[PDB]
C-alpha cells in the first residue's frame, strides 16, 4: 500500500466512523437537536472554513457527511491526496461535534477537548509577536515515558505551545510534565480525532486574525501555511487513519515528522528515528527560530559600554596592532561545514598569561550559512563585528580585516571573561541582528602562532582580495538593477539618491552592495530596487523605470532625472556631500570644491554658497554634490565628455584622488599624469589665470565641444 | 482670473471609533483641510478631552479647581466630563503604568480602563506611556479587558507594532494608532508594516508626531503637509489613513502654559496662557491636516469646536 | 577572423531578423541537479549530495515519473509540434521531463525552460516540486551525448532504491527523430531497461518478426521495449499508463 492508498484508506475509515457516530446522534437526539462547540462563533470551524456554512442541528451534521464524501477522489495526484487529508479533518470534526451532542462533557481532565475562542484570542497575540515560536502537535506514543517527557519539555523550554494526542498524554504524566494553558502543554484527547482541536486553532486563527471569510478555503490554507508555525510529531506505529490525518496537516502546510518508516516527501513528510534530534529536525522543517534572550556571558553586555577606553593600567591582553598579528573574517559556507552554536578555541587562552600585559595572535573566523545568505553580504556583517565586541565592557575592538586592534582589560579577567565568550557574543548578535539571512553560525578563536597565520592565508586574504576585485570591477552595464535611497528626505524632501556600481550614494557611505544588503536585510527601509527597464539614452543615463521610481519616491517633486549628465535633468543633492562640482564655461570645463576647503574658487562662490545653491533636493543644472570616490569614476560627467572637464581642484583633494584620476584619464584619451594639468589653489584661484594655465598646459577641456 | 481647481486623485480613508450613536468617523476628505471650495471634507474634525487614572497633581491649579470633586475617581471624572462638556471622545491616559514614575501592573490599569469604558457612551481612547516594552503588555491587558467597545489604542510604535497590532485590531476588534516621529517616510514604513501584518487602512489611524507651538512645531507642520499632499496629490495608498494629534500632551507642559502668575507676573493669567497655547497648537495642526485633537482645558475644547464650526459652516 | 572580415560583405537590405527570442534556463547536469535537490534536504536528517530527494518524490507518488525527451526534427512531422505536445502532456501529468538536443532546443524556443512554466503547464505535484526545488518543470541536460547523464541519473536512482532500471517509472521519447544516432540512442535506452516511444516509425514494418521483437519480445529480455506512436497525445497517455503499471509492480 503506497502513500496515496494509505491516505485514501484512512479517509474512508474516518468517513465510516463519522457516519456511525452521526447515526447514534440521530437515533438518540433526533435531527432537531442542537449541534455546537463550547464557546465559539465559528460553529464547526473546519466546515465553516471549507464551505462557509454554519451547522446548528443534528440534521445538518448528517448532511455534512457529503462534504467528506466529495473530498475523497481516489486518483493518485497530489491535489487529491491533499483533498483526502481535508476529508479526514472534516470527518474528525464531525466525530468531535457528535461527541458533544451525545455526552454533555465528553472530555475528562487532563484532556481539554475543544479549545474555545477566548483561548485562541488569548494565545493569538504571542503567536503574532513570536513569543510562541511554533505549535508542536505531538500524537501517538514514544518508546518510553522519559523519551516523551524529554521531547515535550524540550519544546516547552523553548517557548513552543505543544498539544498532545494519544498515549503521549499518559507518558508525559508518567514523565511528570506540568500541563496547562499557561504552561503551554495542552492535552487534547486520547483519540486521533482530538487532533482536530488544534487544527481548528489554526483555522480560526485565519478567521479571527487573518480576517478571511468562511468558504475561502484556499485563502485559509494559504494563511495557515504562511502564518501558523505548526508541525506534527507522530510517534509510534501509524495506522491509515493517522496517515490520512497527517495528510490533512500537510494540506494546511504543516510538515509531519515521525519516527516510523514512511514514504517521505521532502519538506512535508519526514522520518527522524533519532529522538535526540527530533526537536531540532522539527524546528528546521518548520523554519522556527528561538530567540536567545540573554548572551551566556558573565561580563555585562550593553550598548552604553561603547567607547569606554581602558588604559594600560586597566589592560590585561592586547591583540593586533604593531605588537602582533590579528585578523577577523566573516565567510559564507555550506550548512555542512558550519555547526550551530559551535564555539571552539584553538591554542592557549588568556588564563595562561603571566598576569602582565602580553601579546599573542588572535584569529577570529565566523562561518555563516543560510538560504538567503550570499557572498556580497559578508562585509556588512563583518562591520557589525566592530560594534558587537565594543558593546562588551572590558574589551575594545577597532580596525578591520588583518588590521584588527583589540584590548581586554584586567577587570574582565577578574569577572571571568575568556575567549569563548567572544564566540558566544558573536553568535548571539549574528543570530539576533542578521536572523533574516543567517541560519547557522560557527565562531572559531585561534591563538596559535601557526594556525592563525595558516587560516589567515587560506581564508582571510583570498576573500579580502576578491572583495576588492569585485568592488573594482563592478560597472553599470553588468548589473540590471540600481538602488534608490531616500534616507536624507528628512531634510531634503524631494531628494532621491540613485546608487549604481559606478555612482555611489552622494553621502559617501552607501554603495551598490551596501544598498543591496540593506534591501535584503531591511525591507520597507531607505533602500529599494530600481529595475533597469525602458532605456532611453545609455550615453546620458536615462531609463523610463528610473524616472518612474524617482517620481514615485520624491512624491512627484522630481519627474525626470539623468544619471550621468550634470546639465540635462541632473540628480538632486541633499546636504551630506563632501564635494561640489560646478560648471566653468570660460574654461569649458568644471571646477570642484571640497567641504574642508574654506577659501574661494575660480567660480566665485565658496563651498557654503555652493552648498546653499545645490543642496536641498532641487534639480540645479550645472552643479552637483557628490563624494570623493565618484570623481575617478567612468560615469563622472559621462554625458558631457567625461572627467576631462575637471579643470580646477583643491590641492588636498587632487593629492587624495590623483592615482585613480590618473588611471581613469589614461584610459580616457590622455597621458597618465592628468593630475598635474589640473589647476589648484596654490597655482591660481582666478578666472583668467586658470584659463591661461589650462591653455598653456594643453588641457583636454579646451579641445572638446562647448560644455553648454 | 481662472479659479484654481486642481483636482486630487486620492481620498483619506475612514476609521470608525466607538459603538452606538456616539461612534465617530475620521477621514474621508478629498481636499485640503477646510477647503470646502475645492471639494468635500469627508468628516468634521473631532475634539476629545483628556483624563487620567491618577489624580492630576502636575496640572495647573485652575484645572484642578475644575475637577476638584471628580479627579480622584477615573469613572466619576469621565462621567463628569461627558455630562458637562460632551466631547467627541475621551482620552484616558494610563500614566500610573509609566515605569519611570509610579509603576503599576497592567491588570490594574486594564481594570481602570474597563471601569471607565463601561460607564460612558462616548468613544474612549486609551493612551499608554512612552515605554514600548511596558506598552505592549499594558495594551494586551487593556484590549483583553475592554472588549466589545471599539476603543482606540495610542502609540503603537514600530518596536511593539506587532503586539499592539495583535492584541488590538486582530484579537479584540479595536482600533490602533500607528505612531511615528516627524517623518513622512517613517509614517509610510509603519503603515506598510501594519498592512503586511494583516491590518487594513480601516483599522488604524496615524500619529505623525505632535509638539507645542514654538518647540519644533514647524517639523510637525511640514510632516502633516507632506503626508496630506502625498495621500491626496500622489494617491499614495499607504498614507491615506486619518491622523490624530494629542495636543494637550505637549502644549500644556511648556513654560508659557505652566508658569503661574506669581512665577511670571508680567505674563498674566496662567489659565489664559494655557488655553491660548492649546488653542494655537490645535488650530495649527488642524489647518495642516490632522483629523482629531485631544485637548485638556474645556475652554480650549469650546474654542476649537467653535473654530471648526465657523470654518466648515 | 575570416568570419569577422566577412561582415564587410553584409547586404543590410537583404537582412530580416524576426523579433522572436525566448528566455531559457539550462545547465542541469547530474551534479547541478543534486546541488538543487540539496535545498529540500533537512539538515538534521540528510544525507547531502545524493539523488535521495528525487527518489523520495518518485516513490511517494508526488511525481508519477521521469521522462527523457530527445531527438531531432523530421519533415514528416510538423516541426517542433510533437516535441512541445509530448512535453506539455507529460508535465501536465506530473511527469518531470529532462530534455536533450533538438528537443531541448524546441522546448527552449517555446518557453518551457522557465521557472514560470511550472505554474503555467505543470500538474499539482510537479508544480509543488518545482516550487520547492526552484527549478523549471523541464530540465535541459545538454547535447545528444549528454543523454549519458540521463542514464547516470536513472542509474543513481536505481542504485539508491536497490532495484534495476527497468523497475522504475521512467521512459524515453523521441517524438521527431531522424538520425542513425537517434536509432542507436533508443536501442541502448531500451537495452538499459527504459521503455522508449518513437514518434517516427523506423523502417521495420516490413519484417513482422522484427516488429514483434522490438515492441513485444524485448520486454522479456531487458524489461523494456519500443513503443511506436505518431500521435503525441496518445503517446503521453501510453507513457502514463506504462509508468502506472511499473509503479504498481514496484509497490509505490
Ligand atoms: S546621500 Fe546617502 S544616506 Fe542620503 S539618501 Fe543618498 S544614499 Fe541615502
Ligand atoms: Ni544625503
Ligand atoms: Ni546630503
Amino acid at each position: 500500500m503506497n502513500l496515496f492508498q494509505t491516505v485514501f484508506t484512512g479517509s474512508k475509515q474516518a468517513l465510516a466512523a463519522a457516519e456511525g457516530i452521526v447515526k447514534q446522534a440521530v437515533d438518540e437526539k433526533g435531527r432537531d437537536y442542537k449541534v455546537a462547540f463550547p464557546d465559539t462563533a465559528y460553529s464547526l470551524p473546519v466546515i465553516f472554513a471549507a464551505t462557509g456554512k454554519k451547522i446548528t442541528n443534528v440534521g445538518e451534521l448528517e448532511g455534512a457527511l457529503d462534504i467528506v464524501r466529495s473530498l475523497i477522489v481516489e486518483e493518485e495526484m497530489l491535489d487529491k491526496l491533499l483533498n483526502s487529508g481535508l476529508a479526514t479533518a472534516v470527518a474528525a470534526e464531525i466525530i468531535e461535534a457528535a461527541k458533544y451532542v451525545l455526552s454533555d462533557a465528553p472530555y475528562a481532565e487532563p484532556c481539554v477537548g475543544f479549545i474555545s475562542d477566548p483561548i485562541i484570542r488569548s494565545l493569538g497575540v504571542p503567536l503574532v509577536t513570536g513569543d510562541i515560536p511554533g505549535v508542536a502537535v505531538i500524537l501517538g506514543e514514544c518508546p518510553d515515558s522519559e523519551t516523551a517527557a524529554k521531547i515535550i519539555k524540550d519544546y516547552q523550554s523553548k517557548g513552543l505551545l505543544t498539544c498532545l494526542v494519544g498515549k503521549v498524554i499518559d507518558q508525559a504524566i508518567e514523565g511528570k510534565v506540568k500541563m496547562g494553558l499557561d504552561l503551554r502543554v495542552i492535552p487534547l484527547g486520547y483519540d486521533v480525532t482530538s487532533v482536530i482541536h488544534v487544527v481548528t486553532i489554526a483555522i480560526r486563527a485565519a478567521l479571527i486574525f487573518g480576517g478571511i471569510k468562511g468558504g475561502q478555503l484556499n485563502d485559509i490554507l494559504k494563511y495557515t501555511a504562511e502564518r501558523v508555525p505548526a508541525f506534527v510529531n507522530a510517534f509510534g506505529p501509524l495506522s491509515e487513519l493517522v496517515v490520512s490525518a497527517g495528510a490533512g496537516a500537510i494540506a494546511l502546510g504543516f510538515p509531519v515528522l515521525t519516527d516510523q518508516v514512511v514514504p517521505e516527501v521532502p519538506t512535508l513528510l519526514l522520518t527522524q528515528k533519532d529522538y535526540d534530534k527530533m526537536v531540532k529536525t522539527s524546528l528546521e522543517a518548520r523554519n522556527i527560530k528561538i530567540k536567545i534572550t540573554e548572551i551566556p556571558i558573565p561580563v555585562s553586555f550593553a550598548a552604553a559600554f561603547e567607547g569606554e577606553r581602558i588604559r594600560k593600567n586597566d589592560m590585561l591582553a592586547e591583540f593586533g596592532g604593531n605588537k602582533t598579528k590579528a585578523w577577523e573574517l566573516v565567510m559564507c559556507a555550506d550548512q555542512g561545514e558550519v555547526e550551530d552554536h559551535k564555539i571552539e578555541v584553538i591554542g592557549p587562552d588568556i588564563d595562561t598569561i603571566d598576569k602582565a600585559p602580553g601579546r599573542m595572535p588572535l584569529g577570529m573566523l565566523i562561518k555563516v550559512s543560510g538560504t538567503n545568505m550570499q557572498k556580497d553580504f559578508e562585509p556588512v556583517l563583518e562591520r557589525r563585528l566592530h560594534y558587537f565586541l565594543n558593546y562588551i565592557e572590558g574589551v575594545m575592538h577597532v580596525g578591520q580585516r588583518n588590521l584588527t586592534w583589540v584590548r581586554i582589560g584586567k577587570e574582565a579577567f577578574e569577572k571571568g571573561f575568556r575567549l569563548k565568550h567572544f564566540g558566544e557574543v558573536i553568535y548571539a548578535k549574528m543570530l539576533d541582528e542578521f536572523g533574516s539571512v543567517v541560519d547557522k553560525c560557527e565562531v572559531t578563536i585561534i591563538t596559535d602562532p601557526g594556525k592563525a597565520e595558516e587560516l589567515e592565508g587560506k581564508y582571510a586574504v583570498p576573500r579580502y582580495k576578491e572583495r576588492d576585485a569585485r568592488l573594482e570591477s563592478l560597472v553599470d552595464e553588468k548589473v540590471d538593477t540600481f538602488y534608490s535611497c531616500n534616507l536624507c528626505q528628512s531634510f531634503a524632501p524631494a531628494h532621491v539618491c540613485i546608487v549604481t556600481p559606478e555612482r555611489l550614494g552622494l553621502c559617501g557611505a552607501v554603495s551598490w552592495l551596501d544598498a543591496k544588503a540593506t534591501l535584503e536585510l531591511n525591507p520597507t527601509g531607505p533602500c529599494q530596487a530600481v529595475p533597469k527597464e525602458g532605456v532611453v539614452d545609455e550615453n546620458l543615463g536615462i531609463w523610463e523605470k528610473v524616472n518612474e521610481t524617482v517620481s514615485k519616491i520624491s512624491q512627484g517633486a522630481v519627474t525626470s532625472v539623468t544619471l550621468y549628465s550634470i546639465l540635462q535633468d541632473p540628480m538632486t543633492s541633499c546636504g551630506c556631500f563632501e564635494c561640489i562640482t560646478g560648471i566653468m564655461p570660460e574654461a569649458n570645463g568644471v571646477v570642484m570644491v571640497n567641504r574642508e576647503f574654506g577659501a574661494t574658487t575660480p567660480l566665485g562662490m565658496t563651498f557654503g554658497e555652493l552648498a546653499s545653491m545645490t543642496g536641498g533636493g532641487v534639480q540645479t543644472p550645472g552643479f552637483m554634490g557628490h563624494g570623493r570616490q565618484f570623481i575617478a569614476s567612468k560615469k563622472f560627467m559621462k554625458g558631457e565628455g567625461g572627467l576631462g572637464r575637471i579643470v580646477w581642484m583643491p590641492k588636498e583633494l587632487k593629492d587624495f584622488v590623483a592615482e585613480k584620476l590618473n588611471k581613469t584619464a589614461k584610459e580616457l584619451y590622455n597621458i597618465d599624469n592628468f593630475a598635474d594639468m589640473i589647476c589648484d589653489e596654490t597655482i591660481a584661484t582666478e578666472s583668467e589665470e586658470v584659463v591661461k594655465f589650462l591653455e598653456e598646459k594643453g588641457h583636454p577641456a579646451l579641445k572638446m565641444d562647448p560644455i553648454m | 482670473f481662472k479659479k484654481p481647481t486642481q483636482k486630487f486623485s486620492g481620498k483619506i480613508g475612514e476609521v470608525e471609533i466607538g459603538t452606538g450613536e456616539k461612534a465617530l468617523k475620521l477621514g474621508g476628505e478629498s481636499v485640503l483641510p477646510f477647503y470646502t471650495f475645492d471639494g468635500d471634507t469627508g468628516n468634521t474634525p473631532k475634539v476629545g478631552m483628556e483624563i487620567l487614572d491618577v489624580y492630576p497633581e502636575d496640572w495647573i491649579d485652575p484645572l484642578k479647581d475644575i475637577y476638584k470633586d471628580v479627579a480622584k475617581d477615573p469613572v466619576k471624572w469621565a462621567q463628569f466630563v461627558e455630562e458637562k462638556y460632551s466631547p467627541d471622545f475621551i482620552c484616558l491616559r494610563l500614566i500610573s503604568a509609566d515605569p519611570n514614575g509610579t509603576d503599576a501592573a497592567p491588570e490594574d490599569c486594564a481594570k481602570t480602563a474597563k471601569a471607565v469604558v463601561e460607564a460612558i457612551k462616548t468613544p474612549l481612547v486609551v493612551a499608554g506611556t512612552g515605554n514600548h516594552e511596558k506598552d505592549a503588555k499594558l495594551f494586551e491587558k487593556v484590549a483583553q479587558e475592554t472588549e466589545g467597545h471599539n476603543i482606540l489604542l495610542m502609540s503603537a510604535v514600530e518596536d511593539n507594532y506587532k503586539s499592539v497590532g495583535a492584541a488590538g485590531v486582530m484579537a479584540y476588534n479595536d482600533k490602533v494608532v500607528a505612531e511615528s516621529s516627524v517623518d513622512i517616510n517613517l509614517a509610510k514604513q509603519i503603515n506598510i508594516l501594519m498592512n503586511q501584518l494583516g491590518i487594513d487602512n480601516t483599522k488604524f489611524v496615524d500619529n505623525v508626531g505632535c509638539a507645542a507651538g514654538g518647540y519644533g512645531y514647524e517639523y510637525v507642520i511640514s510632516t502633516l503637509d507632506r503626508v496630506k499632499l502625498a495621500a491626496l496629490g500622489q494617491d499614495d495608498k499607504t498614507l491615506q489613513v486619518p491622523i490624530i494629534s494629542p495636543v494637550s500632551f505637549e502644549a500644556c507642559k511648556v513654560k508659557e502654559a505652566m508658569d503661574s502668575e506669581e512665577d511670571s507676573p508680567q505674563w498674566g493669567s496662567q489659565e489664559d496662557r494655557t488655553v491660548s497655547m492649546e488653542v494655537a497648537t490645535a488650530s495649527g495642526v488642524l489647518a495642516s491636516g490632522t483629523d482629531a485633537v485631544i485637548l485638556r482645558h474645556p475652554k480650549s475644547v469650546e474654542v476649537i469646536r467653535n473654530f471648526i464650526k465657523e470654518l466648515l459652516g | 577572423k575570416e568570419a569577422i572580415l566577412n561582415f564587410k560583405n553584409r547586404d543590410q537590405s537583404k537582412v530580416m531578423i524576426p523579433e522572436l527570442k525566448c528566455k531559457a534556463i539550462l545547465g542541469y547536469s547530474v551534479e547541478e541537479i543534486i546541488n538543487k535537490l540539496d535545498k529540500v534536504v533537512n539538515t538534521q536528517i540528510g544525507p547531502m549530495q545524493t539523488v535521495k530527494p528525487l527518489a523520495d518524490v518518485l516513490v511517494s507518488g508526488v511525481l508519477r515519473g521521469a521522462a527523457a525527451v530527445v531527438g531531432c526534427n523530421n519533415p514528416k512531422v510538423v516541426q517542433d509540434s510533437a516535441h512541445i505536445e509530448t512535453i506539455k502532456g507529460l508535465i501536465k501529468n506530473d511527469v518531470i521531463v529532462v530534455v536533450t538536443g533538438c528537443a531541448a532546443q524546441a522546448a527552449a524556443k517555446y518557453g518551457l525552460l522557465q521557472k514560470e512554466a511550472a505554474e503555467k503547464y505543470a500538474g499539482p505535484g510537479l508544480a509543488t516540486v518545482c516550487k520547492l526545488v526552484d527549478i523549471p518543470p523541464v530540465l535541459h541536460m545538454g547535447s545528444c551525448v549528454d543523454i549519458s547523464r540521463i542514464l547516470d541519473l536513472v542509474g543513481r536512482v536505481a542504485n539508491l532504491l536497490g532495484v534495476d532500471m527497468s523497475d522504475l517509472p521512467v521512459a524515453g521519447v523521441a517524438p521527431e527523430w531522424m538520425s542513425e544516432k537517434a536509432v542507436a540512442i533508443g536501442t541502448y535506452v531500451v537495452t538499459s531497461g527504459i521503455d522508449t516511444w518513437l514518434g517516427v516509425a523506423p523502417p521495420v514494418t516490413g519484417g513482422p518478426e522484427v516488429v514483434d521483437i522490438l515492441t513485444n519480445k524485448m520486454e522479456d529480455w531487458v524489461g523494456a521495449k519500443f513503443f511506436i506512436e505518431t500521435d503525441p497525445h496518445k503517446a503521453v497517455e501510453q507513457i502514463v499508463n506504462r509508468m502506472n503499471e511499473k509503479r504498481k509492480k514496484l509497490g509505490i
